[PDB]
RNA sequence: GGUUGGCUUAGAAGCAGCCAUCCUUUAAAGAAAGCGUAAUAGCUCACUAGUCGAGUCGGCCUGCGCGGAAGAUGUAACGG
RNA sequence: AAACUGAAGAGUUUGAUCAUGGCUCAGAUUGAACGCU
RNA sequence: GUCUGAGAGGAUGAUCAGCCACACCGGGACUGAGACACGGCCCGGACUCCUACGGGAGGCAGCAGUGGGGAAUAUUGGACAAUG
């Protein structure tokens, strides 16, 4: 499917708001029904073009960093951390289960362990978001250097899908590191 | 030959009408300014609800000179006027618009938008 | 029980903190009564409900016991009552609050720890071409003025305060002449001299200074400084420096006062920036709490207003989300009792999305 | 080895500080002379045994020396 | 034959009163906006 | 004309019809029965865009529509079948 990370918003007169990002999946063309899912509920769209350096393009793919207009849709009704996906292809979550594996010393991280009730920030693609982790029933401390899978309560949705990596920080220093490996609701 | 307390034009649109050298950047003693080179200015006469007001301290670049600028085969080349592009903390132009002539000598990394936004280039 | 030093110690329950917006003027003053009402009010409710109503009424009519003869035209800028089932001490505060109520086992002093923690000490050296006195100042008052009748200059090696300036050039005698033009040379001298009685002084108690004067006798005395790393403002625009008396000159310095507690608020956030290079800061507000709770955080760092009710128990050293209704007051408190310090920085010097920090001792 | 002596202290575990300097296996080992830790940990020391093999150790006084010791026309503080 | 059909007051100054006199309201209307529906 | 008013008056000049004026701004005219010409010309100007830097281009107060301003006002539709 066709996804893209929103980096960038602004607009142009007469042409309308353009989000330029990095195309990460499919392709995105002049006429393609797309969907923003992300901070906010969902908002269905349509492409009306794509250009680059101030030059139309023929059509943004996966892999370069192509900007897309948006039909009708105004400049703060989006905002950068959602996704413009494919219909279908992807769901705003706020309750996911990860493999969270705590940073050590060596690489980082922290001395202190990781406990449930902690509240780090969680840098999905290109926006961070507060999330509650709450260790799996049966364990109430995980030491740095170990990986397990523990469940995050995001306090907004975040557009994801099991597979997706992240990291964890406390402050711009790294303290761990995750993938979804299952997204709940 | 631009030195301190000499009054250039302005050759953009930043508002500004008249600065007046405060300081020739670049050197312990350094007397003059050239095409080319950094200048502190004092704004003396702006446009009305303009970017910059009057008595502003600011960068700005010397873009052309009555002295004149010299080339490799020993041609000058004089202007009717002194004129000044204003610059923004890092040295960088703050302008969309020049009007009248420049020279080659704003070639490089940092006037380059003030050569593609010029009239002329000699 | 007034001070700081006996709410803490005073641990009654139920301990019931109500905190007033008051006014210092008229017609601001006006709806301080109701402000106050409407506290208790919100007082008496939540006090029925989680704990009887006899024990409501008892520390309500308590309270009414001694707000009826207050009077509101004295008012300071916030009113703290600090009621029990036997006692109630109610004191006012230069200090700006938000209006709430706190009912716990201890009684909510974080307004009157980030008071003290507020507190500036300081020497306040007052020149002129014919004089010098020398005051010691507390936050806003004058401690002393340095006079004749003084402990501290007893046993002086130097000329005591006030210092007259009798130089030769001054009553004209001596062996110099004004043709000479040794004027600047005689006031830095001069200056010098009054340098030694300050240094003199300052060993002894070891505060910042404020230097107040001209601004030419300012650049003289910084010039000829012993200390001048000790020297934290100068002021050059305070009126009547030979005849005002100390609580003027200290009025006039107190906007250089508050602008040295700006710069050590600002010096903290190096401090945080090390802590955190270091891997010894928590910011999340479970981890905060235990290492506060452990006594493991040596210093505290508060965005001055950032109050949070949670869930805490001393048993698993947990603290979820809302209970407590200050649970940074007390990470405050634990901070305090572990033998810790308490910084409550500014807003605009704190972000909101980290509004508590802990630089721990391990 | 009792033992992280007791107290104090967030912590005070030989080693912030206050109050004793005890006992045990001992050839010997201080409720420790230092480094170290947030506190523990850890590295030494005192002390003992072994190796080697002859003089060695530290205070006291006294004589002459060394450092402490930077200036302006030129060596320039034995006249040379 | 017709175009010839239309006109309401109240409250509020005073201990009460009459007058004066302002303020306010009940009506009609809209290229209407907003709120609930 | 519209609203209000018993009326006289008062307020107002959307939609429909008549007249006038204007067509990004300033100026000049040409062609023509008619224009000093909304989707014509020339010169100048501001702004916007293209350029190989030498030079060029453009004007929704037409109908849809966009950005913006705003408390607030719609479709980037069909057909010339009817009246012109």
């Amino acid at each position: 499917a066709f996804l893209m990370p929103i980096e960038d918003v602004f607009s142009i007169s007469g042409r309308g708001t353009v989000v330029t990002g990095r195309v990460e999946s499919g392709i995105v063309k002049v006429g393609d029904e797309i969907e923003i899912v992300g901070i906010r509920d969902t908002q269905k769209t349509t492409c009306t073009g794509v250009e680059m350096f101030r030059k139309l393009l023929d059509e943004g793919r996966a892999g370069e960093n192509c900007g897309v207009l948006l039909r009708g849709t105004k400049r703060e009704d989006v905002q950068r951390g959602q996704v413009l996906a494919k219909p279908g292809s992807i769901t705003p979550h706020t309750k996911f289960d990860a493999e969270v594996y705590v940073l050590s010393k060596e690489e980082g991280g922290r001395h202190t362990p990781f406990l449930n009730g902690y509240r780090p920030q969680f840098y999905f693609r290109t926006t961070d978001v507060t999330g509650a982790i709450q260790l799996q029933d049966g364990t109430e401390m995980v030491m740095p250097g170990d990986n397990v899978e523990m469940g995050v309560e995001l306090i907004h949705p975040i557009a994801m899908d099991k597979g997706l990596r992240f990291a964890i920080r406390e402050g711009g220093r790294t303290v761990g590191a995750g993938v979804v490996a299952n997204v709940n609701v | 030959m631009i030195q301190v307390e000499s009054m250039l034009e302005v050759a953009d649109n930043s508002g500004a009408r008249r600065v007046q050298c405060i300081k020739v950047l670049g050197g312990s003693h350094r007397r003059y300014a050239s095409v080319g080179d950094i200048i502190k200015v004092t704004v003396k006469e702006a446009i009305p609800r303009g970017r910059v007001k009057k008595g502003d301290v600011m960068n700005a670049v010397v873009v052309r000179t009555k002295k004149g600028v010299r080339r490799p085969d020993g041609s000058v080349l004089r202007f009717d006027d002194n004129a000044a592009v204003l610059l923004n903390q890092n040295k960088a132009p703050i302008a969309t618009r020049i009007f009248g002539p420049v020279t080659r000598e704003l070639r490089g990394d940092q006037f380059m938008k003030i050569v593609s936004l010029a009239p002329e280039v000699l | 029980k007034a001070t700081l030093k006996s709410l803490r110690e005073t641990k009654a329950n139920p301990a019931v903190s109500i905190f007033v917006k008051t006014h210092r003027e008229h017609p601001a003053n006006d709806q301080d009564p109701i402000a106050l009402k409407n506290q208790l009010k919100i007082v008496e409710e939540r006090l029925t409900n989680e704990f009887d109503k006899r024990t409501a009424t008892t520390i309500l009519d308590k309270i009414h016991a001694e707000t009826k003869e207050y009077n509101h035209k004295y008012n300071l800028d916030t009113l703290a009552i600090f009621a029990s089932v036997d006692d109630v001490q109610l004191i006012r505060m230069p200090l700006d609050t938000p209006e709430r109520v706190v009912i716990s086992n201890r009684f909510a002093t974080r307004d009157l720890v980030r008071d003290m923690a507020s507190a500036v000490h300081y020497y306040t050296v007052v020149l002129t071409r014919d004089k010098a006195r020398l005051i010691e100042a507390a936050n806003d008052r004058v401690v002393a003025e340095f006079d004749t009748d003084n402990a501290k200059q007893n046993n002086m090696e130097g000329i005591p305060f006030p210092i007259d300036n009798n130089g030769l050039y001054t009553t004209g005698d001596g062996g110099s002449d004004r043709s000479a033009n040794n004027e600047n040379s005689y006031l830095k001298e001069f200056f010098n001299q009054v340098d030694k009685s300050v240094q003199e002084l300052w060993g002894e108690h070891k505060m910042p200074l404020v230097i107040v004067g001209d601004v030419r006798n300012i650049s003289y005395y910084k010039e000829v400084c012993d200390r001048p790393e000790n020297i934290i403002a100068t002021v050059s625009n305070l009126t009547e420096l030979e005849d005002g008396n100390a609580q003027r000159i200290i009025d006039g310095v107190q906007d250089a006062v508050e602008g040295y507690r700006t710069s050590l608020h600002e010096a903290a956030l190096g401090e945080i920036d090390k802590a955190r290079g270091a891997n010894a800061l928590s910011t999340d507000l479970q981890d905060v709490y235990r290492a506060a709770f452990q006594g493991a955080g040596e210093t505290l760092y508060v965005r001055r207003g950032y109050i949070q009710a949670a869930k805490v128990d001393e048993d698993a050293q947990t603290l979820t989300m809302a209970v407590t209704d200050d649970a940074v007051g007390l990470i405050i408190e634990h901070v305090i009792n572990n033998g810790g310090k308490a910084v409550f920085m500014p807003q605009e010097m704190m972000s909101a999305d980290q509004p508590i920090a802990l630089v721990t001792r391990y």
